[PDB]
């Protein structure tokens, strides 16, 4: 006889550890940082991750013989020891393109990160990277518009975009919201936004806000002669509510809405992205909840994967971190995933946390958004880190200006334009940054007032998510 | 506390919040275009066609999202493909503003790999424009 | 008090140790690890601020509203025994902060940004107290335990199910074949694996049709009601609804959704659809361990379980304790009560930080699944009691004689344990004896007993209290 | 009629040359959404051929650059511009961005010139539902005209689109992409005249007719033959023009012929002589290849067309005096002269394959 | 001074004939059997086919400069002489995957076979084969079911399926159609069919047919115990 059905438990490595496997150009690849329990070989641990995220279970099943396990199985094809660690390994897994539902980030996540993180046999597991092959990329609608189209629709070129989140986070009335929006926009900001948690609440219902905000947008646009927008939050408790909010924005003829894609979810987000494509709305993505998943080095999913997932699901902007602000984001790690968000082709570069060469096969780029704990003195560093293809957001840095929102906005705009001009003239912002800002505070009273209030304010702490 | 004025304080996108560009400053921006291999081009518009408006939307169903009139201006000649001489750009600015002395004129540049406008700022506004403030009359 | 621009400490506004919490407030227990040089009080106050009303510098707009009315308040900080730099910070949120009926909104505020703050090294959400006044704004589970049992006409024992294996790679016809053989042997349910949606090797509508044939055949053959959790999880809400609708039109009892990978917004939508159309909703917790495994950082599963009960689900995966996936006993008994009961008192020995009153919102059936087999049955019946579903994927399809004998083995085991417990036998002490007597009586069971006799999953627990 | 017979072993080749469609069958069809008279009336354009241009390069332009090129073409004197037949929705440019930027361009040009402008937005798509979505967006933008590739999209989709256009007041430009796969060889296939009759029944306001003088094949007598079949109410049998049957259209509207492909200013006299006024003449390379850009390119073609029309109206014979009319016009107009100079020596003269 | 805009006509081969091009695995490839006019070099003819099915037209356009022609252009990368023929060549063309609308066969046909077959500069052209790369295949829904699923739904294995078209092609009433169908299906055929030109006509309207055929299908199925269709 040949190979028959033999019931019982055997090692995962017998089927799922394939160190001689040559990956196919259509395979999805995953890089897992893996911490095995004592007495579990790295090979068996990698094989278990491969198995239980693809075709395998804990004991042998007879039904395998009806199909071709060779064709469908995930394969742990390489195991790399982590330098500086006694019990950490990078395990590399290859998944046949046949395993995945076309156009569904939900399904990709369900397989790759669905159950394996809770296996008793490991102490910690972290997904560091994913190689999405062009053949799979092409099954996604992707971003409604992307960077080029957004700039073309807004008629805005040659600098970063400027924005601000209205504050306090919660507790303002719809009328006061629109009032704050109008004062921010009229001072030189391109956008304002609903805070991530501003949806519809007893203190302010959504449709009242959309109306007052539309009034504010159009007033500032008529006053300044520049296109203005405000990211109206479509995030909601159900798909039906979310769609209601998007439809209202379409009917008001305003340019842009927002979604919290992790707390709303990938299934809702993809639907909203497709709606935005079909109705010509820009879609700003907030990453609320990401740090629950992506902060720790030993366990979770790195942000670069959640950023790739978003580019597939759909979004014209995504929050990228500031590096210099109140929230964590290491410089080299950040420059790496910004490239993954914006570029068509990114080569493997481990010094920036890029484990795989990623080809986006012309899927549009996502605008990174730098937001959180930033002010005027951060401007040179921001422009140096991000360049022109970014939105820089100043909530407190605008609504906390001693003279109000419009002077606050003008201070930020003056800062941005001075840095952009200095860079264009051949000045190095990494070093001449303070000089550019000081010359600008001396020229502009609005900017000077901001410079004085925030002069000593820095956010310097030990980094958790280190490479 | 100074108050940002809402009256006759229209702006013009990139660099419009800075002191007006000197000829040396304009030359520097042109040097930046040429150093990066971007394609220079000039655009112009009469005063009534200079700012974003909504008039066409009268013809629309509910499809006005991100539609504005007056985003497009008129192209001065053709984009300067293959131009590596900054003086040649400056000479076209002169020629364009001479032909249309009462027009708004902006300098833009294109990146053909990204296929997007990569920079742009106003180089001329008509002398009859009364809808803008000088830097020091922006707040009161 | 006028507007003063500039940065001040969060603790000046957001640390309120003399605050008496209101019965309508949402309460949160954060296990917090500050950076060196950051006082616990300032760190807790920053968590309260940035998850409610505040930002990093003073804003003038606070004066237009009432910060007292709306602000989150860190009202208590507890040191963690056994830890040099860990604290439990308790935060209270006014009910006004939250969108009625939206789990998405609740999460966005409470876990939105605060976990990424430079000023802390780690943060974990341990528990939430959801007050009756907020619970009532949610539709909640489409049916819940009592209604499910009543619709299914199944009483007096745990439900038995099985995930079809291999996870991926089987054709629609082979899928239904496997399902029919499982159901006909004594299982109540079978299920789509969490990652079986619609794929090149098997399109969803082909599966649904073959599976419906299999359900009806097994039901006619056995005389007992059968079902199969057909996966509605999809890339878009529209696809998800299309799959729910096809199940409705086939007249089948139950669908499933991956609520974390699909998301709360899609899940709530689905749960309302099930309520209005009479489908049972099985919830799979795919991805949870990305969030809930480590003690120092994330969100504990009990909070993810509360969120699901509000969002809506008739079943939720609960862990097995004894199987291939992690789940400490006392922790698991804790959140199982939170899932099923109307009222659960504070009990720190089970990880319950807050008394929870569910105000008649239906309970969610716990599902024990993953690396379990016949020898685990006494332990499962003892931990969960009757109101659970016990799932055996490998433990059915790995049987030497095939699916039907594998199903019969698990059904015999479950019924033997149930009878023994009803007769006064202590399953914790006499469990092995019950199984051995049953393997001697039943050849199907004996065959399963022999194959998995030595198979145990015993490892050091990561998520410890 | 053409379903299975062409594959029979018992024959070596088969070609369908003509069909006589009787009035009783003609009357069962909705037919063109508008037809020549109605189109001219809605556009308020009389007494000359219409002028258009395809945007180039065929593929690779962004939605913004597409509209930019469209605005410059239309402002210079062209009535229409168009999406290339293969411009649908692609990674470099998604359809709804293009529709929006093109609308802007249309309205800017119309405001600037004072003449009605349009751009044939391509509704051709992979599915009927997508094709409809695109038609509906054009309707909602209030623009005058869309296009369809009737052979690659197919008759079932085309007829549906034509009926939508009739009910919503859109003009429908038909591109004949793929026709030469079927109609080039003398021995086998279906002659274009049959494909053109089919289109008039299925529905279209414009149909590409060939140029005779341009880069693509089309013999003079053959072309005049089917142009009458597209336009006229009644066309008598005439074998010297390939008309095998007398065709009575029983008042079905006529379809505007579109001459396009490898044509430039020097062809203008011959084009006006072959087609007369009830035609659209399209200049892709002949506009976007002008040394001074699209607007001067558009002005050059418009001057040429108007000069030829004026000359013909004055009694001049364009077959004999055509060159003189163009030269007098290049001397007067600098834009025209620049065009005349670039393409002076450019001709397309090759042995004809589809001979009578 | 870099590459600028030069108006006028030049040879297609200067841009579109690229014999040293290494095809990408995402390119769509076409094999054209090409018969040039006398005096047209095969290289120029293949280049014209590549150009006018992708990005090019008959004269240079300035708008090329705004984009990257290298990225988008079709490429004639190989020309093979045909053995047994004086004036026939297989020209091989590569098309970037960016040229094509996802999920649309219509769009693929419009580019590849849209205009090139009518060019005066060729006497005959035949498209022999296309290489559809996995990255493009993956954009299509494709067949509703396919062979495995069909066989599984019909419960028919181990032999070819048997069918029959009802005759005469046209002229039968709906009732006679179902009568003929029933008699075929009951004798051992798995399927019967409408002739390709049977749609809805004065002699037989479609819905009348569908009803009588359904009756026939169900009667034969009950009679034989085998799944039947039409
Ligand atoms: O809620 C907030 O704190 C913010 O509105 C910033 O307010 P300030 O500008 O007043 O600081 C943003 O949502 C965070 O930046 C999100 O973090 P990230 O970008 O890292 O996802
Ligand atoms: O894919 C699997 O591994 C399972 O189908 C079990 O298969 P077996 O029965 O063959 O082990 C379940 O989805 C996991 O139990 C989920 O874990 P949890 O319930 O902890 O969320
Ligand atoms: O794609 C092209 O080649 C054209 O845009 C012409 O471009 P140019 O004006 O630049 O030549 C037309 O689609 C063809 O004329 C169609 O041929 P026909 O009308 O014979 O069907
Ligand atoms: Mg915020
Ligand atoms: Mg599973
Ligand atoms: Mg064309
Ligand atoms: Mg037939």
């Amino acid at each position: 006889a040949g190979a028959g059905f033999k019931a019982g438990v055997k090692d995962y490595r017998l089927t799922y550890y394939t160190p001689d496997y040559v990956v196919r150009d259509t395979d999805i690849l995953a890089a897992f940082r893996m911490t095995p329990q004592p007495g579990v070989p790295p090979e068996e641990c990698g094989a278990a991750v491969a198995a239980e995220s693809s075709t395998g279970t804990w004991t042998t099943v007879w039904t395998d013989g009806l199909t071709s396990l060779d064709r469908y199985k995930g394969r742990c094809y390489d195991i790399e020891p982590v330098p500086g660690e006694d019990n950490q390994y990078i395990a590399y897994v290859a998944y046949p393109i046949d395993l995945f539902e076309e156009g569904s980030v939900t399904n990709m996540f369900t397989s790759i990160v669905g159950n394996v993180f809770g296996f008793k046999a490991l102490r910690a597991l972290r997904l560091e990277d994913l190689r999405i092959p062009p053949a799979y990329v092409k099954t996604f609608v992707g971003p409604p518009h992307g960077i080029q189209v957004e700039r073309d629709k807004l008629n805005k070129y040659g600098r970063g975009l400027l924005g601000s989140t209205i504050k306090p986070k919660l507790g303002l009335s719809a009328k006061n919201y629109g009032r704050a929006v109008y004062e921010c926009l009229r001072g030189g900001l391109d956008f304002t936004k609903d805070d991530e948690n501003v949806n519809s609440q007893p203190f302010m219902r959504w449709r009242d806000r959309f109306l007052f905000v539309a009034e504010a947008i159009y007033k500032a646009q008529a006053e300044t002669g520049e296109v203005k927008g405000h990211y109206l939050n479509a995030t909601a408790g159900t798909c039906e509510e979310m769609m209601k909010r998007a439809v209202c924005a379409k009917e008001l003829g305003v340019p842009i809405i927002m979604h919290d894609y992790l707390t709303g979810g990938f299934t809702a987000n993809t639907s909203l992205a497709i709606y935005c494509r079909d109705n010509g709305l820009l879609l700003h993505i907030h990453r609320a909840m990401h740090a629950v998943i992506d902060r720790q080095r030993n366990h979770g999913i790195h942000f670069r994967v959640l950023a790739k997932a978003l580019r597939m699901s759909g979004g014209d902007h995504l929050h990228s971190g500031t590096v210099v602000g109140k929230l964590e984001g290491e410089r080299e790690v950040t420059l790496g995933f910004v490239d993954l968000m914006r570029d068509d082709y990114v080569e493997k570069d481990r010094s920036r946390g890029i484990y795989f060469t990623q080809d986006w096969c012309s899927m549009p780029g996502v605008m990174p958004v730098a937001s959180g704990g930033i002010h005027v003195w951060h401007m040179p560093a921001l422009v140096e880190i991000f360049g022109d293809d970014a939105c820089l957001q100043f909530g407190g840095g605008t609504l906390g200006h001693p003279w109000g929102n419009a002077p606050g906005a003008a201070a930020n705009r003056v800062a941005l334009e001075a840095c952009t001009q200095a860079r264009n003239e051949g000045r190095d912002l990494a070093r001449e940054g303070g000089d550019v800002i000081r010359s600008a505070c001396k020229w502009s009273p609005e900017l000077a007032a901001a410079c004085e209030v925030w002069k000593e304010i820095k956010f310097e702490f030990d980094t958790i998510d280190k490479l | 506390m100074m108050v940002w004025t809402p009256v006759n304080n229209k702006m013009f996108e990139t660099f419009s919040y800075l002191p007006p560009l000197t000829d040396e400053q304009i030359a520097a921006q042109v040097d930046y275009i040429v150093a990066n291999g971007w394609i220079p081009c000039l655009e112009f518009a009469e005063a009534d066609k200079a700012y974003v408006s909504n008039e066409s939307a009268i013809r629309f169903g509910s499809v006005s999202c991100l539609y504005y009139d007056n985003r497009y201006w008129t192209m001065w000649k053709l984009p300067m493909f293959g131009c590596r001489d900054p003086m040649q750009v400056l000479r076209e600015i002169v020629a364009c503003t001479k032909a249309f002395p009462d027009a708004y004129v902006r300098l833009v540049a294109f990146d053909n790999q990204k296929q997007v406008q990569i920079m742009g700022f106003l180089v001329q506004r008509p002398k009859t424009a009364r809808d803008f403030q000088p830097a020091n009359k922006r707040s009161v």
